[PDB]
RNA sequence: CCCCGAGAGGGGGUUUUUUUUUUUUUUUUU
């Protein structure tokens, strides 16, 4: 099959089988390989998620010259739940826009800050699901950047409510990103309030993690 | 140990050779020292580009391991500090496995080591010393140690071994053991009995190689 | 990549020699290099040599399942990966370069597409199990003519190769080893042979586009030096049945149509001699293996 | 319309190097000349469509030269034409006591291609060199031009062989054919050849009245075994040659 | 074995054309002024081709720069909706496409005066919107027109044409149905000459028929040159008169 | 060679894909 991997025999076919509000866990700086890293685990109802973020930078960019730094974000599929490459790219773009509003790029001329988020373990226990993972990604990237020592304007956090994801800064006064799939009609005000509550809780736990730990 | 080799068979390469042991035939080529790619450049030493091509099909991860082990042998052999920021391309084209490639890569690796060494000699690249490699195997019932085993012997083996030693002083002094690749079930007593008999047959091989090298190269030189 | 530096003196000399009916190797403009074919111990092992040009081909096969679209046809692939062994001009694994893709496509259209191999006879059980024949070409030493050398290497290999005999019990495939019963040869519908022409413009471009009398020089089977100084290439493939298998003049120096036709007729005389040559070397190889089989049984 | 423009007055060129003849037929240079050979055809009484023709000479090295000559139909029927189309469609000509539905037009099958006696005819010849024990030493295939000495009948040929009054070069060759026929038939049966039988009756229609009145039986003469053995020999050698040349599409 | 009348006894083809008639040939110059220095929209039969010439301009990488000539690049985009049956995979890295791109470059390297544009790059982007036989010949005509529109110097026109061989009957300008039923020959003729820039035969052709097929193609390609030249002078007069 | 300066100074000459009307005796000459 592939000349770079061992994928086994081709006639083989994969095994198909027959028939509080949120619980968080935060850890930072456990990857010596990079500059900043974070572990974010969430458990709620019939879905738990364990994702790992890793920040590599600021490192060299050998092309032209830039007064500010350049951020790149890449999401990788984990072991269990898989997602479309397109969908992972879309979230990556959405995350790039968010942290280009938070990261003090002016302090890193001709430098690159490459942020990796590994969707290691995403279990679906219900015996576009990507929308519920987005706030946890932002939490991991924020923790990793702060752990790396990359300057941030403010602790960026987010929340999710009925397929709507919105990330806040400045005590929830302003918005650094808005995401909406499916959901209902004229439910904007309700989503903003519910997400700001999650944003506030996540921000408190993040600060608590960056300080005490 | 009735191997047969030829030197300087390729025209558009700085050095080449063709080593044959039983059914295992490998042709090797060496170009260097030459201009290296930027990603290959080493500020002080020589950069080695080592390529192994299989007898059947295209190069896979299997040959990637053959390249890696062959690198462990050739690297300390070459006086690399003589060629800073420079490149030496080393290509091995295995022409005939001489073994079940689906199970073993023993004879192909040893033949590649011997051929690469010969190609380096032909190319006139600074070497710290000489080298010889032999394949060894241990049979099931008899548990005898067979040097240079056949393909049929490998099928009924309990362990397979690749031994490559570094020789100096006219091929009499074992400077070091460049590579020992032991795979399968074996005990400590078997290991040293292997190393003792292996060193003997290796020393015999160097002597034979020294003969081949002088027989081919001397007509080129002047008296 | 790594370039071959050609001085103005060398460029002017080789071209001027052509203007005086001289080529460095001493051949003629219409002269094809002597092709030497050596068979190994195993079937499908063939070594082709044209002057300094050295290529080696190895034919192999393994049990596989046919595509859904073609349940009656077996699998057949041709590999021609270049390596720095043929020269440092070639990048290791460069399978997208202009010359590489062309060569890869010429061979494919000459052997695969042309149906030189009977892929229908590669089927063991329809839509389930079949043979997967593989032709691996190894470019050892390059002195031009890699296409012509490969086409001969592949064809000589396919005609020399023999696959293990198979008896079928429903879907249970009984693969007889060479020790039990003898192996079975492959089915060859026709024998395609490539002949490559190299074109040289002794004058300038203006006299090629608007010049009255044509003066472009064409030589058969160019060496490396002649190959690096040509202005156009033509690869024509024929067989003893007096038919054109494929023709490929992918751009290059504009050439007169009648001259290209002349090349096709000149190539036909070469492919005839080459085909008969291959057949003879195959017979003698068969006679050699049988004579040893008789001397092995008599001593047994 | 695919038939020659000459018609029934078609003729093989006297010289095989004649400028006009070579201009029309550039393949004529490959045509061998066996008009010096003593060719004869052994076929039933009312046979006008002759396919085969035989001859035999004794080479100076003691061996025999046997030549089986078959009608060169290919020279007249070309692929793509309507003549070839109808020829393939019919597949074979049917044989009845009443009539005879030909596969090819009368002008072609019962005149031009037909290896008639006393005339120059194109033919595809197969020549063997074999010993007295009918063992093939070598075999050559070649398109040629011949001239049949005489078109014998099976009864007429047998009488000419047996009478021992006629010892001309032709009859001496005919006996040589029969002698080699016995050898070839012997070896073949020893090799495991079958000898089935179904000699159907021949309706002897009353040639004095109209309706059929008599039913007799056809007798197998030694000349029938003569022709049969050499026809088989021709088919075998050709089969080996065409399969060696076209291993995948050999008829 | 074809059950359709590829060439009826009345000398008529499946589309109505006779043996020596070109398809509907409609050229179009300066179609994308804001996207390229030169552009052409080709309609040869049901074939629809957009051709863009971008340059001569600065190379994006100084590593790839020639101080003696311009760098000529050609990328052919055969869209997934070019045929009746939509192709699932892309053709961008297909070996067949790489050969086509390479072929086109090797054709115009000896026609476009690259020597008078040193240290520059000429990028040729092609989009095949619809395909119906003789796509190679249409690709050639599209590049020639677009290059001229860009004001890039060249020695002469290069006209492309395809000729099929149904048994013994030559068929000028083949469509998809005819190409599936017979072997075809693609020609690339320079100007009004007999010189071929491109000779492409991918299927079996008798050696005796090849010369006659070439003769038909060259004659047909000359007509393509005239149509290209005609439409170009027409556009020239409409622009120079303002 | 080209640009610059009242005084032979300086700057440059570019880096795998449009392929499927299915039926009951050997051999030879007809
Ligand atoms: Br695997
Ligand atoms: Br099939
Ligand atoms: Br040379
Ligand atoms: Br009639
Ligand atoms: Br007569
Ligand atoms: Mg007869």
């Amino acid at each position: 099959q592939d000349r770079r991997r061992l994928l086994g025999p081709a006639a083989a076919k994969p095994m198909a089988f027959s028939n509080s509000e949120q619980e968080l866990s935060l850890h930072t700086g456990f990857i010596e390989n990079c500059n900043g890293s974070a572990l974010v685990e969430a458990r709620s109802l019939g879905h738990q998620t364990s994702l790992i973020s890793a920040v590599y930078g600021p490192r060299s960019i050998r092309g032209s010259f830039t007064s500010q730094g350049t951020i790149s974000i890449q999401l990788k599929n984990g072991l269990l739940e898989k997602y479309n490459t397109n969908e992972l790219k879309e979230v990556s773009s959405f995350l790039m826009g968010i942290f280009n509003s938070v990261v003090n790029l002016s302090r890193y001329p001709k430098s690159g800050i490459d942020i990796f988020v590994y969707l290691t373990y995403d279990k679906d226990l219900t015996n576009s699901q990507i929308s519920s993972l987005i706030p946890h990604c932002i939490t991991s990237i924020t923790l990793a950047l702060a752990d790396a020592g990359i300057e941030l304007v403010d602790m960026a956090g987010a929340g999710e409510a009925n397929g709507t994801v919105v990330s806040f800064i400045k005590n929830g006064e302003e918005i650094v990103g808005f995401w909406k799939d499916d959901g209902d009609d004229e439910d904007l005000l309700e989503c903003l309030d519910r997400c700001k509550e999650q944003y506030n809780r996540y921000r408190d736990l993040m600060i608590s993690c960056l300080m005490n730990q | 140990m009735s191997v047969q080799a030829e030197i300087g068979i390729l025209d558009h390469v700085d050095g080449s050779s063709e080593f044959v042991s039983q059914d295992t035939k490998v042709i090797c080529s060496v170009t260097g020292p030459i201009e290296p790619k930027a990603r290959q450049e080493l500020p002080t030493q020589l950069a080695l580009e080592i390529i192994v091509r299989p007898a059947k099909g295209v190069a896979t991860t299997r040959e990637k391991v053959l390249e890696d082990k062959l690198r462990a042998v050739l690297t300390p052999l070459i006086t690399r500090h003589c060629y800073p920021r420079q490149l030496c391309q080393i290509t091995c084209q295995i022409l005939e496995s001489g073994e079940d490639e689906a199970e073993f890569s023993l004879r192909e690796l040893s033949c590649c080591i011997n051929a690469a060494f010969l190609a380096l000699v032909d190319a006139g690249i600074a070497l710290n010393s000489m080298c010889a490699s032999i394949p060894i195997a241990i049979i099931k019932d008899t548990s005898d140690i067979i040097v240079d085993p056949t393909a049929e012997q490998l099928k009924i083996s309990l362990s397979v071994h690749t031994l490559a030693l570094e020789f100096v002083n006219g091929g009499k002094v074992v400077k070091n053991v460049l590579l020992l690749d032991s795979n399968g079930d074996f005990n400590e007593d078997q290991l040293f009995s292997l190393l003792e008999l292996g060193e003997q047959k290796c020393q015999e091989l160097v002597t034979n190689i020294r003969r081949i090298i002088q027989d081919n190269i001397s007509p080129r030189l002047v008296v | 990549a790594k370039d071959i530096e050609i001085s103005a003196s060398e460029s002017k000399f080789i071209l001027e020699a052509l203007r005086q009916n001289y080529r460095l190797d001493g051949r003629s403009f219409d002269q094809f290099r002597d092709v030497e074919i050596t068979f190994g111990k195993e079937f499908g092992d063939v070594s082709v040599k044209m002057g300094n040009t050295k290529v080696h081909c190895r034919i192999s096969c393994q049990i596989a399942q046919p595509y859904e679209d073609r349940p009656f046809e077996g699998l057949f692939v041709i590999s021609t990966e270049i390596s720095p062994m043929a020269g440092s001009q070639f990048e290791n694994g460069n399978i997208t370069g202009e010359d590489e893709v062309l060569c890869s496509r010429i061979i494919e259209k000459s052997v695969r597409r042309s149906g030189a191999l009977d892929v229908e006879g590669l089927c063991i059980v329809a839509g389930s199990k079949c043979w997967a024949v593989r032709a691996d070409v190894h470019f050892l030493d390059c002195d031009g003519g890699f296409i012509d050398a490969s086409c001969i290497a592949v064809m000589a290999g396919l005609m020399h190769f023999k696959k293990p005999d198979i008896t079928v019990h429903g879907e249970q495939i009984i693969v007889h080893p060479v020790n039990e019963r003898e192996p079975v040869p492959l089915g060859i519908l026709h024998i395609p042979i490539c002949v490559t022409f190299s074109f040289f413009n002794p004058q300038d471009t203006e006299e090629n586009i608007k010049g009255e009398t044509n003066s472009e020089i064409s030589i058969i089977d160019a060496t490396l030096k002649e190959e690096l100084l040509r202005d156009g290439v033509l690869t024509v493939t024929l067989n003893k049945n007096r038919e054109v298998v494929q023709v490929s003049k992918a751009g290059g120096l504009p050439m007169d149509a009648l001259t290209l036709m002349k090349c096709c007729h000149e190539a036909y005389s070469i492919i005839e001699k080459i085909t008969d040559q291959i057949l003879q070397l195959l017979k003698e190889d068969s006679e050699k293996r049988n004579k040893y089989a008789a001397m092995l049984t008599s001593e047994n | 319309e695919c038939l020659p423009a000459e018609g029934h007055d078609w003729k093989a060129p006297t010289k095989l190097d004649d400028p006009e003849a070579v201009s029309k037929d550039p393949l004529l240079t490959k045509r061998k000349d066996l008009r010096d050979k003593l060719i004869c055809s052994i076929d039933p009484p009312g046979c006008v469509d002759i396919n085969d023709a035989l001859h035999a000479k004794k080479l100076p090295n003691g061996n025999w030269e046997v030549g089986v000559h078959i009608a060169d139909v290919t020279h007249f029927v070309k692929p793509g034409t309507a003549l070839d189309a109808e020829g393939a469609a019919r597949g074979t000509s049917v044989y009845l006591v009443d009539k005879r539905i030909d596969m090819l037009p009368m002008l072609l099958g019962t005149d031009l291609c037909s290896l008639k006696p006393y005339v120059d005819r194109f033919a595809f010849s197969v020549i063997w060199e074999l010993d007295d024990s009918a063992n093939i030493v070598n075999v050559n295939f070649m398109k040629s031009v011949i001239r049949s000495r005489e078109a014998f009948s099976y009864e007429q040929a047998q009488l000419r062989i047996d009478d021992k009054t006629q010892n001309d070069e032709l009859t001496m060759g005919m006996r040589a054919l029969l002698k080699l026929s016995v050898k070839l038939k012997q070896k073949r049966l020893e090799a495991g050849a079958l000898n089935l039988a179904s000699p159907e009756v021949k309706v002897h229609m009353d040639s004095e009245t109209s309706d059929p009145n008599e039913v007799e039986i056809k007798k197998l003469l030694a000349t029938n075994s003569l022709v049969e053995e050499f026809m088989l020999l021709a088919n075998i050698s050709v089969a080996r040659k065409i399969y060696d040349a076209f291993p995948q599409t050999a008829m | 074995m074809s059950r359709l009348e590829i060439y009826s006894p009345e000398g008529l083809r499946l589309d109505g054309r006779r043996w020596n008639e070109l398809r509907r040939f409609e050229s179009s110059i300066n179609t994308h002024p804001h996207a390229a220095d030169g552009s052409s929209y080709m309609e040869q039969g049901n074939n629809k081709i957009i051709t863009l010439v971008k340059g001569p301009k600065e190379p994006r990488l100084k590593s790839q720069m020639d101080t003696s000539k311009a760098l000529l690049n050609v990328s052919v985009n055969i869209t997934k909706f070019s045929k009746f049956e939509r192709s699932k995979s892309s053709h961008k890295n297909e070996r067949r496409v790489l050969e086509i791109q390479t072929s086109l470059v090797r054709m115009f390297e000896k026609n476009v005066m690259l020597n008078i544009y040193p240290r520059t790059v000429i990028d040729i982007e092609i989009h095949v919107l619809e395909q119906d036989g003789g796509i190679m010949g249409s690709l050639i005509n599209g590049i020639t027109l677009a290059l001229i529109d860009a004001g890039i110097s060249m020695f002469d026109y290069i006209s492309g044409i395809s000729v099929g061989l149904y048994d013994t009957t030559p068929l000028l300008d083949t469509n998809s149905l005819e190409e599936n039923a017979m072997s075809t020959v693609t020609l690339g003729v320079v100007g009004k000459s007999e010189k071929l820039s491109l000779l492409l035969v991918e299927d079996k052709i008798p050696l005796d028929r090849l010369e006659n097929v070439l003769a038909i193609g060259i004659a047909g390609a000359h007509r393509v040159r005239d149509l290209m030249d005609e439409e170009l002078r027409k556009h020239a007069q409409k622009r120079v008169s303002n």
